[PDB]
């Protein structure tokens, strides 16, 4: 339904649907990387511990359960190769606290994105707008996005799709809870 | 067997000079590029983006609570909700946007902004606003009569969700360029209450985007302020040893 | 609307090393890995605003143009008779990728015919040299956001690949009986820039030159 | 009839500006602003007989190209053995409007990539580059009857625009134990010029550079 | 009824008439830069107040009611940035006496023209003779004259008019008296 | 590759002389110019008024 | 004649550069060259021997 389709272009309907995330009045937002993620949990899992090289080009939905009372904007970006940094340290980030899995992290600072950037830039990227009076879902479709044609899942992450609550969540019941479900379908399903 | 004679500033070594090179291990062909999604040949085609502005100037918010105002019950008919000045190249709203970081990089900028405002509250939440647009020479309007008399829109944002008002076209650098500002304001008033059913919350929010049309241009490339050139970073002799 | 091409946007000369090393002919063992040369890995980090206008897009792909300007000063030191400054001759050898870097003014590295060197006099024109795009893939990698080995280890946001090299400059004359300063000036301009998938700027000052850590 | 056209009646090689700066290791610190380096806006208004003949038209419109010839004399004092003058390499740096003009020989402005630079030595053939039209009007105002600023006290006569930019010479060598005296002499020729609305000339002999100020 | 078209070329008809100058026989001249008057006074004004932008042209009539026993010579003449100095000091001229509005200035050195070129040399300028034995009136009209398309008329004239006795008016009595009227009308009347 | 040898009066200032100049700032594009009426191309026509 | 400038790397030795130069003993014819069997152009097939 009125799909973003993120670089003008176009390349098995799996569509392993992740643990739904909880978004309060306090969330922060949470991303995932797409490869190190979708992997060890399916036969995409099973197929990307048996081949060292491997295609993708996902397919990304999200959705959201709110009433007409809810109020609140989400902002759907899909980074390419989000290297993210550590704050008030010259150290690097580390392999635990890099690769979170199908779990996924959770923004400590969002309005830099834990890069150093601009939140309000973000919009450069392919994104979708989730304001919970007009809309209540969001589909991405993705690229290849590689500068070579083979690569690594297990060492490098092509996407990481963030999900950013622009606007906090509210209601006159200060208890409010909205779930947030992220479906990823890889395309093409290539595994050599 | 050819007579030639040297010109002045011959043997100059100038910075900005575009001559061919003696091509360093010849013989080496590159990897053969392939086609990757997405490329910019044009800087222009990233300003023409929409990046969210800072419209809560209040000097108390920082961090994402500064990208957005807030709408409440007790705001009151008659206030002004926010104020933006249109100068890109100056401190405020636009400072952190796409079009106002590319346009540091230059010193000439031309063209039309568009700016477009989103309504974040309730399915039934309802109300009305006032959007007024100020020509470079003049007085950012401070009451809602006097904010009627020039060009104004009135947004019900009851029905509407999101409002898009088109700056005509304007040269920066004209209008003052250190003319040793005011190159022009957009201002809201609330016409009416805020209206808002007893279970939905009493307190609604407004965001707003940036972004130039495809008439802007820039010229006179400078070197950008915004990041200063640190002392020395932390590794920084590792590419000297 | 030519000017705001991201050719004439990134293709801008720009000074990316000023060291300068000692001449004098060290009797005493002192002053090591620096005693008559200057070593150099060829990258884009060191300076901020190159840094900063460089970390616009994911993926880039250019030839690096490197231009050598060199000045001599009088030694601080010794008999202040102003004799002149001799036509000292420099090497400017680039070291790709797994190639041996020299260790030492006088190592036998600085003779390999693999390695492509530039001879050149203090007193000419300064010297210019074109690196192609050396890319095992099809673009440099300006993000990475990956680990380099496959070990647990491995650094984050350091790619194996890219790395286009060292530069290595020495002075080729036997040390003379009195010494001098010698400064290097390398200049990198950029050519044929190809650019993809356009990233927010950076605010927040670097904190490091191998992460993008922030103080916020 | 050729020779009375106002290309080449206008288009003269002129000499614009003849300052000379020193050079030696000044330890302690005095002179300021003018140690090692010389910085020059470029204008016409300086000499009286250029200024008379371009004080014929309204508007120009005009590229102004710049030769830099620089000669260096023996340091006044000290020991007079002719040891040589060494080859002294110099940076000419043109600043355009809206950007930051070095204040020190030492200051991070002399290496940005956005200001171009010509990098020459003392023994060289004279430097030479041509600037560009930069005004964003569509000529240079010659007359202004009109005020900069929008606030009153904004001077009469100035125009914002114009102001074709500055021009900075220093010397990269790091300081010689011997110093030098540097004598900068800058010529500057139009060229592509066109004139608007001819102007009765000028008698009663200039008062300013500023204004247009007359002793009757 | 013959006027002078300055520049060869060919660019409503409100015609603000100025109140009239009195030509005795020790007068220097009189002078009107044209955005500084002819504006605060009408609908010209209203609109140069209300917009930052405008467009002119103009359209000057200069008049002498004079008897067939007058005698004299008038330049009137246009010109274009006349950018005036003061008279020893190297002070520039202020606001105060640049901007006289619609009263206008005097010359107190007409051979120089407040300027230190020639009065002699003039008639490069646009300009018009009135002799009083052959002509009373003279018309002149001008062009945008300005080197960018836009400009403030608050801050910047683009015009100045200037009316200088050459010969001196005479008459067997000493009490002579010559009425000179200046009517300035606005072309094309843009307002932006 | 090609043999040439250099001629008297070589690297020498003439302060009369038109030759081509190296381009400080490239690439970068100025006003377009516009039509301002009244434009002097020869010194004889100004001398040609009384 | 020919108005020149000298640009920058100008009398640079870079090892690695295909510029014709001066033959020293010219006029003189060397030894024909004849067939001789089995010659490599390109190093590739000689790794394609087992």
């Amino acid at each position: 339904a009125n799909y973003c389709c993120a670089y003008g272009e176009w390349p098995t309907d799996r569509f392993y649907t992740l643990r739904s995330v909880k978004w309060e009045a306090t969330s922060t937002g949470w991303w995932w990387k797409l490869p190190d993620a979708l992997n060890n949990i399916g036969m995409f899992g099973q197929n990307v511990q048996h081949h060292y090289l491997y295609r993708s080009g996902f397919l990304i939905h999200v959705q959201c359960n709110a009433t007409k009372f809810h109020q609140g904007a989400l902002l759907v970006v899909a980074i390419p190769e989000h290297q993210r940094g550590a704050h008030n340290t010259t150290t690097s980030p580390g392999f635990d606290d890099i690769m979170k899995g199908e779990a996924g992290g959770t923004f400590n600072h969002p309005y830099v994105l834990d890069d150093g950037t601009s939140l309000a830039c973000a919009t450069i990227f392919p994104h979708q707008w989730i304001n919970l009076r007009t809309n209540n879902s969001a589909t991405i479709v993705l690229p290849w996005m590689n500068a070579a044609p083979m690569d690594f899942p297990l060492r490098h992450n092509q996407w990481t799709l963030a999900i950013i609550p622009v606007v906090p969540l509210g209601t006159r019941t200060m208890s409010s809870m909205v779930p947030i479900t992220v479906s990823i379908a890889p395309m093409c399903c290539e595994f050599n | 067997g050819v007579p030639t004679y040297l010109l002045p500033g011959s043997g100059q070594f100038l910075t900005t000079d575009d001559h061919s090179s003696a091509p360093v291990l010849p013989c080496f062909n590159p990897t053969p590029e392939m086609h990757i999604p997405g490329q910019v040949r044009n800087m222009l085609e990233v300003v023409q983006v929409e990046s969210m502005m800072e419209i809560n100037n209040t000097e108390s918010a920082v961090g994402m609570e500064r990208l957005k105002v807030d709408i409440s019950a007790l705001t009151d008919v008659d206030q002004l909700l926010f104020n933006i000045p249109l100068d890109i190249q100056l401190d405020g709203p636009l400072r952190n946007t796409l079009v106002g970081n590319i346009s540091r990089y230059y010193t000439h900028w031309s063209g039309s902004l568009e700016m477009t405002f989103m309504f974040c509250g309730s399915f039934m939440a309802t109300g009305k606003l006032i959007l007024c647009y100020t020509p470079p020479g003049g007085s950012c309007p401070t009451t809602r009569e006097t904010a009627m008399l020039g060009t104004h829109i009135v947004w019900d944002f009851g029905l509407q969700s999101s409002i898009t008002l088109i700056i005509p076209w304007i040269s920066g650098s004209h209008y003052r360029m250190f003319n040793n500002a005011n190159v022009g304001y957009v201002t809201c008033f609330m016409q009416t209450n805020l209206i808002v059913p007893s279970e939905s919350s009493d307190t609604c929010s407004l965001i707003g985007f940036i972004a130039a049309k495809d008439d802007f241009s820039l010229r006179l490339m400078r070197d950008s302020p915004d990041i200063g050139q640190i002392d020395h970073l932390h590794g920084a002799e590792a590419a000297y040893q | 609307v030519s000017e705001t091409l991201v050719e004439n946007f990134l293709s801008r000369a720009a000074l990316v090393s000023k060291r300068s090393f000692e001449y004098k002919d060290h009797t005493s063992s002192t002053a090591q890995t620096d005693k008559n040369f200057f070593k150099w890995t060829i990258n884009t980090r060191s300076f901020v605003q190159l840094r900063r206008k460089l970390e616009l897009f994911t993926y880039l792909r250019f030839d690096a143009e490197i231009t050598i300007l060199t000045t001599v000063a009088v030694n601080g030191s010794n008999n202040n008779t102003y004799v002149g400054l001799p036509d000292l001759t420099l090497q400017a050898m680039f070291v790709p990728t797994g190639a041996l870097t020299p260790e030492k003014q006088d190592s036998f590295h600085w003779q390999s015919g693999s390695n492509a060197s530039v001879f050149f006099k203090i007193s000419d024109p300064p010297a210019r040299m074109t690196i192609p795009f050396m890319c095992i893939n099809s673009a440099y990698s300006v993000f990475y956001d990956g680990f380099a080995g496959f070990e647990k280890t491995g650094l984050y946001g350091i790619n194996p690949a890219d790395t286009i090299g060292n530069l290595c400059v020495r002075i080729v004359n036997e040390h003379q009986p009195v010494g001098f300063t010698v400064t290097v000036r390398v200049y990198m301009k950029p050519k044929h820039i190809k650019a993809w998938a356009p990233r927010p700027p950076r605010t927040l000052p670097y904190m490091s030159i191998a992460n993008a850590n922030y103080k916020g």
